[PDB]
């Protein structure tokens, strides 16, 4: 509801929380009431007299605006505009359509250690798969290579002279001296071209085993022209068997430069390797982001689980299975980008903690996602039309500002500009003056008065003293003082005091509220300001949180098993903890831990379950309260207990949820007299 | 917040990678590496050594061995306060062979004087002193790339004795992990210890701790990282928080941690306790906006700055302000933790343009300056910076009143007086004083302090105004030393105050400027940072309550805990105290009730006219300001919250006592107390087991014995630990015949116990009509030998078994109506019931009996 | 019951007395220990201590370390012993200025210990009396009547305000007894 401290004007008013109103109307307050008594909740003020169409409610609103120029639009609306209000949220939707035939320019990258030579003499005679590939995909597609060892400097490569020669461990054929990035082809169209200058590479070798092929990446993503990218999709392969440095390896090299992420390319070639470390992997998310290029890690078997940490790092990121042989890539491709497309993710720039933006997702799977940071669902279909809603909260009365909300990997963007609505839209123009005694104007049906004149009315000049006959409406009643102790009475209406102490702000008619005089929790009152705050007396707390002090969480208790039932039945939810009755142990009140053995009655249903056997004391129906049988085995209380007629009879005793509720599975083998 | 910014002496040499290693030496003197200058031919890496007294540095001579060629000298440092010793390594020593070569380090240890050093796929590329420490014993060198770059250390006890220390092999998963890349020593009872950090382990990282048992290095703990890449483990530092002598606590750097607007993370973690897991608590961060920040590449101790008498540490930020740098500052604070706030960020950016990384090394805990202040060195590319501690100063400020309360004569209504000619004093004396140690001399500190006079601040109109002024406001500065200083001020009040209810009010508030020390480089001490700065008295009005009497109250304060007979800590949270206050006497004014209980007590709310109460342990409650009246009762209850693991012996005590303006003497009536039990809650459940036998038979016929057993489990399912006692009754003869015997008793956790045995006898004497109703043999029928074993100490969520065995004879069986009898053991758990208690419908579960049922 | 002296354990200990004279040691840990009435003798030992004497005359006895100390006699002539500092085996803390212990009652702190850069110190409050060590030392007293005596080596003692009594022991000593009526010993050696 309306919690509203001092209340003198509608913008003042409605800066108090989302959910107070200024009834506007005439002959509305009494001589005996304040103006604050205009500031009160919706239903109240209506229950009271007040109109629907006499209240002010300033409320936050969203309209958005369409390109109607623009075909083949991929994300939908561009532009959208806000009206904001402090703590109400603003949501719209934003609609996402997948396209068809984007083409699709793919590079290359492959380690050279002496361990990918078989992969070296397969890759080479791979281009015209890979481009028909590329084709069968889109109508257009283009093909790159690249290369990497390491860094030419110890630790990571030998440096003696005859070994720079020839650093293959064998000396018989042929090797050609590390490097750290070679540049071989150009992204182009021509399988021959892929052919001939592919064919001329030959194999390397180095000393460790972690790689440098954060540096190529880094070059291919920051030389845009060498490269040859064009507006399209981008697709960045990454076939290697082995680790990688990053940022803090170069110290071994006495190295300690940090990677200035800029094109260092002379002659096809990274030199200058030698003083700059490797990048960081933040570096490289934030490069490879901006410039809309999509990694295919295609790794081994035994690193498959350390590449996939990097994608909660580089989200559109896909990690494949390289075989030893490297015979599998152009399926490792195909199945990358079917994942890679299949997946969208809505964001949105840096914007600052005055504003809070949470995301929804609707999608074709029918999974549902809510109150996210971020829009995400898998699934995503080609011409289905899919939706997510932004929700904008703003804190406070803020000024002009703009964010932009886009879809990862791609350039589609949509744009939103916020605006306030800490304004009332109040009718001044045709209102009458001498209610104001011609000393003020009537706005938003309140006065205020010019220089001099004092009072709810401006009957009173601030130049006189206060008359004796208006001190009677300071006081609260025949024995309460005038204004509480903590208050001045002028022309009728007390005027409260400051305070040194920090937080005491005096308030209310009478000055009788207090801010720090209400229900304490662990010292703090209300919990202190992260749960809940003090009006003289009542303690009403932030959402999420409930209770004399704030001290309990509304819902999303830990109350509830996986299951999804309080307690499992078996106690009642009080305060966010499970209160178990009888002998049954926190916190989900599963289970009875000194509890006498059930298994010595529980043989009485066991008997006729499987055994067949009729009814004697009764049918088992109307009896067995709550026991049910199991075909598999179920983990429990094992027993065996002696038959009703002389053999041996064993079941395992499962409980489950409620009163006197378990599972049974009894066996079939007996051992008998 | 005492770090100085605008005097910082600067170090500058053209030589390659200066400012790269940095290290205090000796009180007077700061050594710089030069890792990549090149000294001649083949040679690679310098030393220096800076002064603070000259401004200048110039190399250290050392001869190189021929064979150290690209040593890259000065890449690693490491020193020792007392006594005084240098260590300088170059992890980079290029041993050419015929067919390859190797990068292998050396190292140089310096004495007193820096004249004479001596020189210190499986270890050929160990790059030996990558990282390195002094140990009491000798110095400590570690190997990054030793055994395919799983690291390692070498400890030398001497210059030929050194032993290897590192993992155990147990799979390839240690192989490129560069353990040893960062090191440290912690302390406890005077014994050392090593913290090696692995930075690539499984690309996340990686911290070890290593202690010597029975003589050999052996890993008792480690801890590991999250996210890949960060460098977990890259910069290493032992704390000692309260300057005791034992380490608390290890801060562990990861300066690539990656997040949208930040960069940079150092982890707080405490010390193990025993064989306990190693744990991380507290993370500290740089500041948004700032990626790639490098938060974490280099922090060190500072020693206590701020003059708590708890421990301070620096951490460096190279790659903030796009490289630029800068470096933050953190307070210790009790309980072995780090403040998760900075105090104070030094920006490269404000001190001088051409300063780049600043804050990639790091080096403090002495005083340069010779002040007896900590100084802090901080490294950039080029340059070394010298930042200075300052001193630390508070002030406090005390008001008199003179008359202490204005006279009637002085506000009453009168026509045949002079307006405005009332009087009063008022007297204003400030101390400023000192909290750091040092070595400047007395009467140095000059600080100059102006302040604010408010009279009935918060008020529009003021009842009483300065007479030098004539209005409610003063401002005056004034110089201060270190010498209470006192000042005096005549009061005036122009007009009768027509609500003498309200005393008048005194504010002041005021800001110090510290005068530099010429003799010491222009130091200026500071205001503490948490310094109260606002300070108030009160002028109160005097009472005409009756007669022109001083106001004579009587008052009574008296309370009970109504209906509640014992406090169970562990059972219901709250409990009331309904307490009640009279006002026998003329008007009370400031009417005030203080109680004061013990440290698990904490205040929650007061139900009852007005009623405002705010906080061993003490609080305040208001009793009806402003006046409390003649005649007058106010009746209230005050809600306490128990701690569940309250700790307030047997017998816990509450005092309260009421206090008023009027300021009269002490009475048993003003005072009041009352003492209440006190039980804590205990939950334990005994229940029989399965193992335990369940059927037995025999043929009469046959004479043949068997074994039978009763187990018991018993469970601290609570969260106390008490002493407690097993009892098991035991049948053993039924019409003089034997059942069971010489049963015995046997536990199986082997915790201390001890056990003695005693019979009781039956309460029956017709056994055969008792089998008749029922069939069971049981101490009613029967001789039962009842043994008690005591336990010391029942631990906490612990349990063990207590099996009852012995062997049988079916020589007692009476051939009933029924085919089988019923043998009983009943176990149950006693303890001291004035101490401990049960909650309500729990009792039920602190006995149990098992059954073993006999046929023919 | 009926038992005058206690010693400690190695961790962290609460001592507290009677209203009889007690010995009580601390050994190591941080220990807080409380001698109530009497005369007492309190050596906490190695780690951070609290002690207090309360009423009558105590005596607190320090040992050779650089861990700070807090002390307050309360009540009574109190004295503090630094004899324990120096002794003929290895010696822990640092003198490198070679001053021994540097005490000034007025400014409630003793140097017990000092490197180059570093200095170590302990509070002490409502103390009275000082004895030295074998080094060289420097002794302060303040408004009251302090009894101060250097032991060996070459001492330097001002006794403040008050009548005091300075000792200077072996070696050559510089005694000032500065305002009030003094009793000076010089002892063995040349003295001024
Ligand atoms: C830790 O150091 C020990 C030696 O102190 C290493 O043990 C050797 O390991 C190699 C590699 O398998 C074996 O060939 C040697 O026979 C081992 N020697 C001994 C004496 O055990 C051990 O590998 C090191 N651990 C790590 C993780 O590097
Ligand atoms: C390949 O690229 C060239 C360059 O423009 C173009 O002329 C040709 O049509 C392309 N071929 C295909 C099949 O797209
Ligand atoms: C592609 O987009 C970039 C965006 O900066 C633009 O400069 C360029 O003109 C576009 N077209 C081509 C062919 O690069
Ligand atoms: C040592 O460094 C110099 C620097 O130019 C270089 O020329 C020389 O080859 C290096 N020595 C070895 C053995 O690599
Ligand atoms: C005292 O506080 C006021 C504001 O509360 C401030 O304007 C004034 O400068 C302060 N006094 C001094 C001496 O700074
Ligand atoms: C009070 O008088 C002093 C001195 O005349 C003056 O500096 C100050 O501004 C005055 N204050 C006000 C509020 O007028
Ligand atoms: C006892 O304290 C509780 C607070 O939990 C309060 O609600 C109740 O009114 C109190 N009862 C009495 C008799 O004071
Ligand atoms: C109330 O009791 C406390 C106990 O510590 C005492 O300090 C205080 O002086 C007492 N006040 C009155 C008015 O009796
Ligand atoms: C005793 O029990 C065993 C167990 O089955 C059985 O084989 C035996 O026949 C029984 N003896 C008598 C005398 O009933
Ligand atoms: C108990 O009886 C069993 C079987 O009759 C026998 O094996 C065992 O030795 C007996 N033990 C004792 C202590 O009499
Ligand atoms: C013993 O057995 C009898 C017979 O069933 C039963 O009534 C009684 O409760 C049992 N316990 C005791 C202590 O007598
Ligand atoms: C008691 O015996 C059972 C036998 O099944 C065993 O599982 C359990 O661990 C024992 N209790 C304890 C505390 O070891
Ligand atoms: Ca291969
Ligand atoms: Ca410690
Ligand atoms: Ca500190
Ligand atoms: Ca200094
Ligand atoms: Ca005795
Ligand atoms: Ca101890
Ligand atoms: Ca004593
Ligand atoms: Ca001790
Ligand atoms: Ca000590
Ligand atoms: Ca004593
Ligand atoms: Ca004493
Ligand atoms: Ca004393
Ligand atoms: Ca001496
Ligand atoms: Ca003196
Ligand atoms: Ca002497
Ligand atoms: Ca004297
Ligand atoms: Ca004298
Ligand atoms: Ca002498
Ligand atoms: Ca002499």
């Amino acid at each position: 509801e309306c919690t509203k401290f001092k209340v003198s004007s509608c913008r003042e008013c409605i800066e108090s929380g989302p959910g107070c109103t200024w009834c506007q109307k005439l002959n509305f307050t009494g001589p005996g009431d304040p103006d604050s008594i205009r500031c009160d909740t919706r239903p109240q003020l209506l229950m009271r007299g007040c109109a629907a169409d006499d209240i002010m409610d300033p409320t936050s609103l969203a309209e958005t605006q369409e390109d109607h120029n623009g075909g083949q639009k991929q994300l939908s609306p561009q532009k959208v505009t806000l009206y904001l209000r402090p703590g109400q949220a603003a949501a719209f939707n934003v609609t996402f359509r997948r396209a068809k035939g984007y083409p699709i320019d793919l590079y290359y990258l492959m380690d050279l250690s002496y361990s990918m030579l078989d992969d070296l003499r397969n890759v080479k005679k791979l281009g015209g798969d890979l481009l028909r590939a590329l084709n069968e995909i889109t109508e257009s597609g283009r093909i790159g290579f690249g290369s990497f060892v390491d860094k030419t400097v110890l630790p990571f490569v030998n440096t003696h002279p005859d070994k720079l020669r020839n650093p293959c461990p064998n000396k018989e054929k042929e090797c050609q001296p590390p490097f750290a990035f070679r540049h071989v082809l150009k992204l182009t169209n021509n399988s021959n071209q892929f052919q001939t200058e592919v064919g001329k590479q030959l194999i390397s070798g180095n000393l460790d085993a972690p790689e440098g092929g954060l540096d190529a990446m880094m070059q291919v993503a920051a030389c845009p022209e060498e490269i040859g990218w064009r507006n399209v999709t981008r697709l960045l392969v990454f076939a290697t068997d082995d680790g990688f440095h990053f940022a803090g390896d170069g110290k071994l090299g006495a190295i300690l430069t940090p990677n200035d992420g800029r094109c260092h390319l002379e002659d096809n070639l990274y030199k200058r390797s030698n003083e700059f470390d490797y990048p960081s992997v933040g570096q490289l998310a934030h490069k490879l982001a901006e410039n809309n290029i999509q990694p295919i890690f295609a790794v081994t078997s035994r690193m498959v689980k350390t590449y996939e940490k990097l994608t909660e790092i580089i989200p559109k990121s896909a990690v494949g299975e390289l075989s030893e042989d490297s015979s599998n890539v152009v399926h490792l491709i195909k199945n990358a980008y079917n994942k890679l497309s299949s997946r969208v993710f809505l964001d949105h720039n840096a914007l600052p903690d005055t504003l809070k933006v949470t995301y929804d997702s609707f999608c074709s799977n029918g999974v549902t996602h809510r109150n996210q940071p971020r829009g995400d669902c898998d699934g995503v279909q080609i011409n289905v039309p899919i939706t997510f809603q932004v929700k904008v909260t703003a804190t406070e009365c803020i000024q002009e500002q703009s964010f932009v909300i886009r879809a990862l990997g791609f350039t589609d963007i949509v744009t939103v500009q916020v605006l306030p609505q800490c304004e009332c839209r109040c009718r001044d123009q045709s209102r009458d003056r001498s209610l104001c005694h011609g000393k003020g104007f009537l706005e938003c049906g309140i006065c205020r008065c010019d220089t001099g004149y004092i009072g709810k009315n401006c009957e009173c000049q601030t130049q006189g003293r206060s008359s004796q006959e208006l001190e009677g409406s300071c006081r609260k009643d025949n024995n309460s003082i005038i204004c509480s102790g903590l208050g001045d009475c002028v022309c009728g209406q007390c005027l409260c005091h400051t305070s040194d102490v920090p937080g005491k702000l005096i308030y209310g008619q009478y000055c009788e509220c207090d801010t720090i005089n209400c229900e304490r929790y662990n010292g703090q009152v209300c919990g202190g300001p992260g749960r809940g705050l003090c009006f003289c007396g009542k303690c009403r707390c932030h959402p999420g949180f409930e209770g004399s002090a704030c001290q309990c969480e509304r819902t999303t208790e830990g109350c509830l098993n996986p299951r999804r039932v309080e307690c499992s039945g078996r106690g009642r939810c009080r305060c966010n903890v499970c209160e178990c009755h009888s002998g049954y142990q926190l916190p989900l009140c599963q289970e009875c831990p000194g509890c006498p053995s059930p298994c010595g009655k529980y043989i009485s249903c066991a008997e006729c379950l499987k055994f067949e056997k009729g009814p004697f004391g009764k049918n088992c129906s109307a009896a067995c309260p709550g026991l049910q049988l199991s075909n598999n085995p179920v983990k429990g209380r094992t027993c065996k207990e002696r038959d009703s007629e002389g053999c041996w009879v064993a079941y395992t005793l499962e409980q489950q949820d409620g009163m006197d509720r378990y599972l049974i599975y009894v066996d079939e083998s007996r051992e008998c007299v | 917040f005492n770090l100085d910014t605008e005097n910082a002496m600067t170090f500058q040499e053209n030589a390659r990678g200066f400012g790269q290693s940095v290290v205090q030496l000796q009180g007077s003197r700061v050594v710089v590496g030069a890792p990549q200058e090149i000294v001649a031919a083949n040679q690679r890496g310098s030393l220096y050594q800076c002064d603070y007294s000259t401004g200048s540095c110039e190399p250290i001579r050392l001869q190189v061995p021929v064979e150290a060629v690209n040593m890259s000298l000065g890449l690693s440092l490491a020193a020792t306060t007392s006594p005084p010793q240098l260590l300088a390594c170059g992890p980079t020593v290029h041993q050419t062979c015929s067919e390859n070569t190797y990068v292998k380090g050396l190292c140089f240890l310096f004495g007193s004087n820096l004249r004479q050093q001596p020189q210190k796929f499986e270890h050929e590329m160990s790059q030996e002193g990558f990282s390195a420490a002094i140990t009491s014993n000798g110095p400590l060198l570690s190997t990054v790339g030793s055994y395919d770059w799983a690291g390692g250390v070498f400890l030398y006890t001497s210059k030929e004795k050194s032993t290897f220390i590192n993992m155990t092999r147990v799979d390839s998963d240690m192989n490129d992990a560069y353990l040893g890349y960062a090191a440290a020593i912690i302390l406890r009872n005077r014994v050392q210890s090593l913290v090696l950090g692995a930075p690539r382990y499984q690309h996340i990282g990686l911290v070890a701790m290593f202690r010597q048992n029975t003589g050999m290095w052996e890993s008792n703990a480690n801890v590991k990282g999250t996210q890949i890449g960060a460098y977990f483990g890259a910069s290493l530092c032992s704390v000692d928080v309260d300057s005791n002598g034992s380490t608390d606590l290890v801060l562990i750097g990861a300066p690539h941690y990656y997040e949208q607007t930040r960069g940079g993370q150092v982890s707080v973690c405490p010390l193990p306790r025993g064989r306990a897991r190693w744990q991380c608590d507290a993370v500290l961060y740089g500041e948004q906006g700032q990626p790639w920040g490098r938060f974490g590449a280099a922090l060190t101790v500072l020693g206590d700055v701020n003059g708590d008498k708890l421990t301070d540490v620096a951490i460096g930020a190279p790659g903030e302000e796009d490289n630029r740098g800068a470096v933050y500052l953190f307070h210790g604070t009790s309980g072995s933790g780090i403040s998760p706030s900075h105090s104070q960020r030094i920006a490269g950016s404000k001190l001088s343009p051409r300063l780049q990384y600043f804050g990639q090394s790091l080096s403090g805990g002495q005083d340069l300056t010779m002040d007896g202040l900590v100084d802090l060195t901080v490294g950039a590319q080029g340059h070394v910076l010298l930042l200075r501690s300052q001193p630390v100063l508070r002030v406090k400020a005390i008001m008199e009143f003179n008359p202490r309360e204005v006279a009637r004569n002085v506000f009453e209504c009168n026509d045949q007086v002079v307006k405005g000619k009332e009087a009063g004093e008022v007297r204003v004396c400030l101390h400023v004083q000192k909290s750091t140690r040092d070595r400047l001399r007395e009467g140095q500190i000059q600080s100059v302090v102006t302040y604010d006079l408010a009279l009935d601040s918060g008020r529009p109109h003021s009842r009483a105004v300065f007479n030098e002024t004539k209005n409610s406001t003063r401002r005056q500065t004034q110089v201060l030393g270190l010498t209470q200083t006192c000042e005096t001020l005549k009061l005036q009040l122009p007009n009768c105050i027509e609500d003498p209810v309200s005393p008048i009010v005194l504010r002041l508030n005021f800001s110090l400027v510290g005068t530099p020390l010429s003799a010491f480089g222009n130091l200026r001490p500071v205001l503490a940072e948490d310094a109260q700065r606002l300070f108030t008295a009160l002028f109160p009005f005097e009472k005409n309550c009756g007669n022109d009497n001083i106001c004579q109250d009587d008052l009574s304060i008296t309370f009970s805990f109504m209906s509640l007979d014992c406090l169970v800590v562990g059972g219901p949270r709250e409990f009331n105290v309904t307490v009640t206050v009279r006002n026998d006497g003329e008007d009370s004014y400031r009417t005030q009730v203080t109680f004061f209980f013990p440290l698990d007590l904490s205040y929650r709310k007061v139900s009852t006219w007005r009623l405002a109460c705010e906080s061993l342990k003490s609080t305040s409650c208001s009793i009806n300001h402003p006046i409390f009246p003649e005649n007058s009762e106010v009746t209230f209850n005050i809600t306490f919250d128990v701690d569940s693991k309250a700790s307030l012996g047997n017998k816990l005590l509450l005092k309260a006592n009421v206090t008023s303006e009027n300021n009269m003497p002490r009475t048993n009536k003003t005072e009041f107390q009352l003492e209440l039990p006190v039980k804590y809650a205990v939950y334990m459940v005994v229940t029989s087991h399965g193992v335990s036998t369940k059927y037995l038979n025999f043929t009469a016929s046959e004479n043949t014995s068997r074994v039978m057993q009763h187990q018991y489990q018993v469970s601290n399912l609570g969260q106390r630990s008490l002493p407690i006692s097993l009892v098991f009754l035991v049948p053993v003869r039924l019409n003089q015949t034997v059942i069971w015997d010489r049963p015995q008793v046997t536990f199986s956790e082997n915790l201390s116990s001890t056990c003695h045995t005693k019979e009781r006898l039956p309460s029956h004497s017709d056994f055969l009509a008792e089998l008749r109703k029922a069939p069971v043999v049981n101490c009613s029928i029967a001789v039962c030998q009842r043994i008690q074993c005591d336990i010391p100490f029942f631990g906490i969520q612990e349990e063990f078994n207590a099996t009852l065995k012995g062997n049988l004879s079916f020589d007692w069986y009476i051939k009933t109506s029924h085919n089988h009898l019923l043998i009983v053991s009943t176990a149950e758990i006693l303890f001291n019931d004035s101490v401990f208690t049960l909650l309500p419908g729990q009792g039920a579960f602190v006995r149990s009996q098992t059954e073993t049922k006999v046929e023919p | 019951k009926n038992i005058e002296n206690l010693h400690g354990s190695r961790l962290n200990d609460r001592i507290a007395g009677d209203d009889q004279d007690n010995e009580l040691w601390g050994h190591d840990g941080n220990d807080t220990i409380r001698g109530r009435g009497g005369d007492d003798i309190l050596r906490g030992g190695l780690g951070l201590d609290t002690l207090y004497g309360e009423d009558g005359n105590d005596i607190f006895l320090q040992d050779d370390e650089t861990v700070s100390d807090d002390i307050d006699g309360g009540a009574g002539l109190d004295t503090v012993d630094y004899s324990a500092m120096i002794h003929p085996g290895r010696i822990v803390a640092p003198h490198e200025y070679g001053f021994g212990i540097e005490a000034d009652l007025s400014r409630e702190w003793v140097r017990k210990a000092s490197a180059l850069g570093v200095d170590y110190y302990d509070n002490v409050r409502n103390v009275e009396n000082v004895i030295g060590t074998s080094m060289k030392d420097v002794l302060i007293g303040d408004a009251q009547a302090n009894t101060l005596m250097g032991q060996g080596g070459d001492d330097t003692v001002r006794g403040g305000d008050g009548d005091d009594l300075l000792f200077g022991g072996d070696g050559n000593d510089m005694l000032y007894g500065d305002a009030g009526n003094d009793t000076l010993y010089g002892g063995l050696g040349d003295d001024t």
